[PDB]
């Protein structure tokens, strides 16, 4: 158990950890008392009106072409190994 | 006149025939502000007829550029025309786009297309006699005595430290007029290399270049009857290339004929590197006249050709002029070199001295780590 917990438990810690870090990203700053007061400015901000960030056309396409071309790189190496 | 084409502008310049190439030459280097070239080549063959098979385009091109983008060279192909030019252009931007590989457009002012509005400062070339290719950045317009005296004053001109440039001439399946821009050439001592698969006369010189009695009185007939046959020529025409032929075969060593569907383990800059010292064994055998092509060598990392090739045992090497290729081997940390060098009779106890460890140690790659130590320590 402890085994199968050294690879996939393992594993899981870490899922577990990325878990966390989005949990507390999405969290404010004030305590569980001071709540009271972000989540009301929050809803107050709503009546009164990161990773989702994407670049421009330009900018992306140099990347994706990048990203082609590290990806033809590593199949040439695979059929070099073979 | 140099002008430029703001299209993504690019420079030309108008020349006429019969110009001082010095003038040329320098006017490029200073007003373009290029780099100093470690090698051109220039091409010889444009036929939109036959397309390029695999075997051709992969080396070629990606093989052959992938490599070059180490060490950087020039690239005279011919412009206003249609043909693998368009596709090598773009192929150089591609690769830039991921030293410098750059491309020489130079070609003849009357065939171009919408001339006179250019001669008469942007000037605007949208085209739908063939047109001209937006893909080349320079110009260079007027023309095979201009190619030949431009080769003939680059072979000679010495940019080092006294090292040459070295030249060559690549051959691709190109029409029988190109045996006169040929013939002349094997007097201007440049090496050639041809491509034995192309299918135009780069085939028939293929064939021809190996035979019984090399004199093509008629078998010459029977081959340009064989390839591309649907041109006809006259005997009286014939009587003439073969004797074209029966002299130019008289040189065996500056070309050289190469085939690459057969057996391609041989990548382009062995057989290119292979034919730059042949070509500079004939001409002489001092110490000195090596030394561009051996450190064209350490770019590509050749050390078994350098080993049989060079260090045979005719060219006598001294400790005193190793020194720079041993600093450029030393700083570009290919250590199969430095063995092969010391070996060779260079000596570490004379050469290290204080200032050329200082000048070393100058040397650090600016990204490395110890580069920012020392100087935030200074
Ligand atoms: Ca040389």
């Amino acid at each position: 158990t402890f085994q199968v917990v050294q690879g996939n438990a393992d594993m899981f810690w870490k899922f577990q950890r990325y878990h966390l870090i989005v949990e507390y990203h999405g969290r404010p700053a004030l305590a569980p008392p001071f709540i009271l007061l972000s989540h009301l400015s929050l809803v107050l901000k709503q009546v009164f009106r990161h990773l989702e960030r994407d670049l421009p056309d330009p900018v992306d396409q140099k990347i994706i072409t990048w990203e082609t071309v590290q990806k033809e790189n590593f199949l040439s190496t695979m059929e070099k190994r073979r | 006149c140099k002008g430029e084409v703001n299209f993504k502008r690019s420079k030309f310049v108008k020349v006429p025939s019969n110009v001082a190439p010095s003038m040329l030459f320098e006017l490029l280097l200073t007003e373009w502000h290029l780099p100093a070239p470690n090698l051109v080549v220039s091409l010889v063959g444009e036929e939109r007829l036959f397309a390029m098979k695999s075997w051709l385009r992969d080396v070629l091109r990606k093989g052959l550029v992938k490599a070059a983008q180490s060490t950087g060279a020039w690239i005279l192909t011919s412009a206003l025309h249609v043909g693998l030019a368009r596709h090598v252009g773009q192929a150089v931007r591609d690769h830039s786009l991921a030293v410098r590989v750059v491309a020489i457009g130079m070609a003849s002012l009357d065939r171009i297309l919408h001339r006179q509005l250019l001669d008469g400062t942007p000037i605007h070339y949208p085209a739908d006699l063939c047109p001209l290719d937006s893909n080349l950045s320079h110009f260079i317009l007027v023309l095979a005595e201009l190619q030949l005296s431009l080769e003939k004053h680059i072979s000679q001109q010495r940019t080092g430290s006294s090292i040459q440039i070295p030249v060559l001439c690549l051959l691709v399946n190109g029409d029988p007029s190109t045996l006169e821009r040929m013939s002349r050439a094997v007097e201007q001592a440049a090496p050639w290399l041809i491509l034995a698969g192309s299918g135009g006369i780069a085939d028939v010189l293929a064939a021809l270049v190996g035979q019984p009695h090399l004199l093509v009185p008629q078998v010459t007939e029977k081959q340009f009857r064989e390839k591309f046959p649907s041109e006809c020529f006259s005997w009286e025409a014939i009587v003439h290339w073969t004797e074209l032929l029966q002299n130019i075969a008289a040189h065996p060593h500056l070309l050289t004929v190469y085939d690459f569907e057969q057996e391609g383990s041989e990548d382009l800059d062995t057989v290119i590197l292979k034919a730059l010292v042949k070509a500079c064994k004939s001409h002489s055998r001092d110490a000195q006249d090596y030394l561009d092509e051996l450190k064209l060598a350490v770019a590509w990392d050749r050390v078994d050709i350098a080993k049989s090739e060079i260090f045979n045992g005719d060219v006598e090497w001294k400790s005193c002029d190793l020194e720079e290729v041993m600093t450029d081997a030393l700083v570009s940390n290919k250590p199969d070199f430095v063995r092969l060098f010391v070996d060779s009779g260079a000596d570490m106890a004379e050469f290290l001295t204080y200032g050329r460890l200082q000048q070393l140690y100058h040397s650090v790659s600016p990204k490395s780590l110890l580069f920012e130590l020392l100087e935030r320590k200074h």
